[PDB]
């Protein structure tokens, strides 16, 4: 069984600067393509306290924040501030009149509603109005931060125990869907720690703790990405704009006949994603195992390449297609028909198994190195999470579990090259600045846009900008 | 020959490094020498200080370096050796050692880690490596807590075990048609007879088993005139979806009977688990981990309350015309060892939260031991074969990390 | 305080206005409802030379009469008085010349030796569909075609038990021969009773009753009316519309709505409606108000085309609760058509509610208990006319839940449902559990799942039986 | 009027073995018992919101505290129970300032789907705890069954039939399986009253505690021989167990016997029916 340990994928950071770590590369070289006078205009929706609280945290962020403990300085870095050592080379400013205030009564009204689904719908309608008012030429915010009070988030977000669906409405998913036609990305934050909220289940009680420097890194990187700026670029050695990575996924509607709908998540080496919605899917058994016909896969790939051409003005030379389910013969046929028609002669079809039970185990307390790759006779065991030499530790606690990559026979590239690209694609991050993520960006975006698009009626045109789904 | 000579040069260099006030840490081997790290040492307490310098020793017996006189010489650097430190941001020095004269010369080579300056210039006067270099080396060290600095994985690599065991099928498998559509429909007919057993599959009117169905009570559920023994290679290694699915199903039920003395199967949870033998009483399983015997409490009772059983998910996967069983350890909870707990999910999340690598690896070894052990003398149709260890090219620096990582204790299996 | 009723065994009308509760005794005394001089049912046969000749001999022995073998329960085990002067059907059952197709003993062993069950079924269906087609091309044009496949071939095609995973021979045969426009009757070649409808026994173990059932089934399939339900009034006609659903296997596994429209003479009309919506994860099929409107409107139109009159009352039967959209769409269709009488009855087959008398014999068939808006009706149980309980396992009642839009009272609807259980095309024993429109929904759905959506289907129910 | 008794008889006013003649069943009625028990709910029911979406998510937090019980429901972030959650460990899984005691009839007798389903769910869990002394509840099988007390040992439940004391081997030991008297409970609403429905069955283990392998086939053997008098007796016994238990939050009342206007001629059939012996429970 052949085994390799891939190097941590390198990133290009601007002025040709190259580094494996998004944070250190930004500190040393800045972002990829900065323009003099760059500024991210940040709108704020919240109460008088949370608005003032967010303004305070943005100020400490601008001044610079020291690490809590520099023993693991790469995992727990300082934030150098937004002045002379600005890692984003960009100003983060709340314009005048770019804040909408939620009244104390409006917060209490929602907390007091007895039925959870009605509380979510009332909260979504309230925030959508404040969002729309902020975009009525009051200012032109590039991204709007939603600083809801702690009790309001606890009302809207279900709790799961420290140890550890659609029965209840998801506030975040409904909010992102109901505000998608407004062309603003939003960032929901806890008003005490200022990290991401409403994306995962919360705890029953909020801790009073800190790692303020890390939370500053994550918040600005999320606002940076949402504003549309490129922090760095992947695959620096490879010529840019040559290869594109087309994820194909499915989500299931809740009403009607619970039909599945195909989605496309295409990313470039600059981490920018284009989201496209295809035709309804077939299913193999009892409405499960969604799949596309050859005509529908052909249509979806063609619509995707056309959107790539409308934004980048040229057509990719290679297209790597990623799926979390095996490629049906119809899907492989439709992908080939669409690509050959457009003159794209290079293609790889990779089946990415998230839940394979196959694993390998080293002797000791630390887990396998991230980047370890084991060839299992045409199937690639790839450890996207695990021990990270750059961090000097294993950043998790529960053991990691590898991806299993199965390339289709129609693929042009060797298994080891595709696994290294999948490893590199895990670095595209819109939520944290820690690069040891499990899934490559095209597959991650599939799950995220599926939870949102099932609240938008089929047939309605949707924005292709992935940054507005994050 | 290269190895020994390298340990000679490393030993000479290590001896000087300790006299100079540094700690030496071996890291790996090289073409003619070794790879290691130098760390500043508290002179009184002997504690490490956190200032690092990478050291590569190259040794030779009685050989003359390039263009060597009595005043100096030159040396050609090996890029593959220096590349082990390419991104570490740790300064690197080379130390040339010779056995004839016992000479030790050193040179700072960080600039050659990130470039193509392969020609080195040595001055035998100023480039001597001996305890007098404490100040020079100390000024070259980098802080371990400098942003961007990290210790690279060990270039010698390490081994690892996979959760796959090769299955050796019998040469013959028995084909038949059945009056019943599925095995579920055939069980009540089977229970009407004696000499019964359940390591067989009936799906879509077709029957498969590794034993002869006519020699047991299974004759009542098959078309006896259509029983036929074929080469199991043809059934188990073809492109027919019905045949590969029935192979996976027959392999599982055969395994279930073969391990029935120790573990039972849960149909809903799709889990093999060590069953209890008495209510509210624990028991252990004895297996061989490495060269040493060890015991695992596969049934652990917590007196009133619940009883925790070692469990595992079995997947049968085909790889290049060979069949394998995959083992994925977990746990299963009962109220008293038999009656299922009415809230197991909460208990599984409790035990899983604290699980770390050593515990997970040990459970894989134990379950693989239980599988192989059932083939020898504990009716036995499947043999199991351990795979060779995986040779990984780079190894986790665990020894270094247990000193330096403040979270090394969080990785321990309690 | 629970109001209680024991309904009379509903009365049926035979020839010359003769009335009786038993279809067998009624035909014996008065004959069929609307007999004509020279009435004949032409019976084609498909099978082997052994089974074709074997069936011809059972028809002849039936014509000569067969006696009971348990005269102490004479009403449950009657004699068959024969096809002579005492002919209860007042009709001839004749195999025309050249109306027989033979399956060669080489063709039998070919199918019997196919390894995969699904391939043997598809090949047997395609073979019989070929023989079926030929007989029809012949000028014989039979009324009903008996399929007498030899015992080893039925045992190959039919599973034993002492459903979508394996092909069902009977369901695919009915679907693939539906366009040929002739009802078929599959029989066991030794006992000459219905085959492939239910799972067979792994080892095969009254002749007069089997003669009764075979002739009643051929009589029904030919299109002749043996009797009619006696309505509680004489002013208007009532049509009983059963609404059902079946799920596709390919595509997106969508559900399709069906309609089973029965008249008071026991004749049914089968319609396919639009695709159904579902409630959760592709389950709990239901119709929108628009599609329920269209389905009921299409059923009334088909009834009018076949009867040249519109019924004044329409009873809608479902095995699942009526959605508000379904009730709204049904009212829209009937009001548009001027139909002012309607009832919407949800028929539950698996309720655990039951009533228990003191003894070894179970509750009388026809027992009704008003559970404050829900009707407990025992369609099976002790039958006095039979002098026994014709079964062994204890019976379980139906639970009838009329929608609030219904016009009738609960007790009247339950007696109507009890009468609908006697419309019966597979046996002459009247103590059936389910009313005919619901019984037809199951049979019709198993067949239409093998016919692509949007393909025109025959409206005559006798071709699905 | 006239010869109404002989309307369908076809007996002149013939051999009994002549087709069509049917001895008219002796008029006059008989009584019968429904498998239903009226449920009297407490005056008050406790509603509150919860940080957990479902009760499954709340259990780990409940275990962290003491004085626990499990006769409660959490669905869609809504908690309901007949006891006060503030006086037990359930205080940890409710929003304590949202706890509110309301009239039971408001919650249990309205047109709301979620209210009706949560009422059914709470009734089943309240019954499971109130009957925990004699029977346990199976989650997969959805059955209530008399749990085994000792390994491979039979036991008997002592109840009242008519006004005469009786008993039944609810756990029967044969010393390769043991069968337990089981039943499915259903909670049905009729007008503005809640009822529990009792449908007897059986459950098979190996030694009393170890589940039997393929008990579905052991069930069909005993169900095949079950007749009216056996099922009726099991209904009476389970109905006694429920009425007995309130001697506690739920009370159960027996319903009057149903007066049927006609009667099965059982006495006559025992003589004339060659299958009368097939009707008794062996
Ligand atoms: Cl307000
Ligand atoms: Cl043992
Ligand atoms: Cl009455
Ligand atoms: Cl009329
Ligand atoms: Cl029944
Ligand atoms: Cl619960
Ligand atoms: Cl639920």
């Amino acid at each position: 069984l052949k085994s390799r340990v891939f190097d941590e994928p390198m990133l290009e950071f601007g002025d040709g600067g190259q580094h494996l770590d998004p944070r250190q590369g930004l500190r040393e070289y800045g972002p990829l393509q900065p323009r003099s006078g760059d500024v991210v205009h940040v709108g704020v929706i919240g109460t008088e306290d949370t608005i003032a609280g967010f303004s305070e945290f943005l100020a400490e962020t601008a001044a610079g924040i020291d690490s809590d403990n520099k023993q693991l300085i790469n995992l727990n870095p300082d934030f150098p501030g937004l002045g002379n050592q600005n890692p984003f080379r960009c100003k983060f400013v709340i314009p005048d009149g770019a804040t909408a205030t939620i009244s104390r009564r409006q917060v209490t009204e929602i907390k007091q509603i007895g039925r959870h689904d009605e509380a979510v719908r009332r909260a979504v309608a309230l925030i959508a109005d404040q969002l729309s008012a902020l975009m009525e030429s009051s200012a032109k915010p590039d991204v709007i931060v939603l600083a809801l009070p702690v009790p309001l988030i606890e009302k809207l977000v279900n709790a799961k125990s420290e140890e550890i669906r659609d029965d209840t409405l998801n506030f975040r998913d409904l909010l992102k869907a109901k505000t998608l036609h407004l062309d603003v990305p939003t960032q929901i934050v806890w008003p005490d720690t200022w990290d991401d909220a409403a994306k995962i289940p919360r705890k029953v009680k909020r801790d009073s703790n800190q790692a303020k420097a890390t939370r500053a890194w994550n918040l600005l990187n999320a606002l940076f990405y949402k504003a549309g700026k490129v922090p760095w670029r992947l695959l620096p050695d490879q010529a840019e704009y040559r290869t594109s990575f087309l994820g194909i996924g499915f989500y299931r509607d809740l009403d009607g006949q619970q039909l599945w709908t195909s989605t496309a998540q295409m990313f470039d080496e600059r981490g920018r994603g284009l989201i496209l919605r295809g035709a309804r899917a077939q299913t193999e058994t009892k409405g499960r195992h969604p799949y596309l016909t050859a005509k529908d896969a052909d249509d979806l790939v063609t619509q995707s390449i056309a959107a790539y051409k409308a934004h980048h003005k040229h057509v990719p030379a290679r297209v790597v297609v990623l799926k979390t389910s095996r490629f049906r013969p119809e899907e492989a046929e439709g992908i080939d028909s669409a690509l050959s028609r457009l003159g794209i002669e290079l293609s790889d079809l990779v089946w990415v198994q998230e839940s394979s039970p196959i694993a390998v185990f080293r002797d000791g307390n630390y887990p396998i190195l991230r980047g370890t790759f084991v060839d299992l006779k045409g199937k690639g065991l790839l450890y996207t999470r695990g021990s990270v030499p750059y961090y000097g530790t294993y950043p998790g606690l529960r053991v990691p579990r590898p991806l299993l990559l199965v390339p289709h026979e129609n693929s042009d590239s060797a298994l080891a090259r595709l696994a290294e690209e999948v490893l590199a694609l895990t670095k595209v991050n819109w939520n944290t600045t820690q690069f040891d993520q499990k899934l490559p960006a095209p597959i991650k975006a599939a799950r995220e846009v599926g939870r949102i698009l099932k609240h938008i009626e089929y047939g309605v045109a949707i924005s292709p900008d992935f940054r507005k789904y994050t | 020959d290269s190895q020994v000579l390298g340990e000679l040069g490393e030993t000479a260099v290590k001896k000087i490094v300790l006299e100079t006030g540094f700690i030496y840490e071996h890291r790996g081997r090289l073409e003619a020498g070794t790879d290691g790290l130098i760390e500043l040492r508290d002179p009184k307490s002997g504690a490490p200080l956190g200032k690092l310098l990478a050291v590569q020793v190259k040794a030779t017996k009685e050989s003359q370096y390039l263009r060597e006189t009595d005043k100096g010489f030159e040396y050609l650097l090996r890029p593959a050796d220096l590349k082990l430190w390419r991104l570490s941001n740790i300064p690197v020095i080379i130390v040339l050692w010779r056995q004839s004269d016992g000479s030790a010369y050193w040179k700072d080579v960080t600039d050659s880690v990130r470039g193509e300056e392969r020609r080195l210039q040595f001055d035998k006067a100023a480039d001597v490596f001996d305890p007098g270099c404490a100040d020079r080396l100390g000024a070259l060290t980098v802080d371990r807590r400098k942003p961007g600095v990290f210790v690279p994985p060990l270039n010698g690599g390490e081994t690892a075990i996979i959760n796959l065991l090769r299955i050796k099928l019998p040469e013959e498998i028995f084909i038949a048609t059945s009056p019943f559509g599925s095995g579920r429909d055939a069980v009540p007919e089977l229970l009407k007879h004696s000499n019964t057993r359940f390591d067989w599959v009936i799906r879509k009117r077709r029957y498969v088993s590794f034993f002869d169905p006519r020699e047991y009570g299974t004759k009542a559920i098959v078309d006896v005139d259509q029983v036929e023994a074929i080469d199991s290679d043809i059934f188990a290694f073809n492109d027919d979806l019905d045949d590969t699915n029935d192979t996976m199903d027959l392999l599982r039920r055969t395994v279930e009977r073969q391990l029935s003395a120790q573990v039972s199967y849960l149909r809903k949870e799709r889990l093999f688990y060590f069953h209890a033998v008495a209510t509210n009483k624990s028991r252990s399983y004895r297996y061989l981990a490495n060269v040493k015997e060890t015991s695992a409490k596969v049934v652990s009772a917590y007196t009133n309350g619940y009883v925790r059983h070692h469990a595992a998910t079995f997947r049968f996967e085909r790889l290049a015309d060979e069949w394998f069983v995959v083992v994925d350890p977990t746990f299963y909870f009962t109220n008293d060892g038999f009656r299922p707990h009415r809230y197991p999910e909460a208990l599984l999340a409790g035990k899983k939260r604290l699980e770390r690598n050593a515990a997970v690896r040990g459970q894989v070894v134990m379950w693989q031991h239980l599988l192989v052990e059932s083939a020898s003398c504990n009716d036995v149709l499947l043999d199991f074969e351990n795979l060779p260890v995986i040779e990984l090219s780079r190894a986790v620096p665990e020894s270094s990390w247990t000193r330096t990582d403040p979270r090394a204790k969080e990785m321990e299996s309690r």
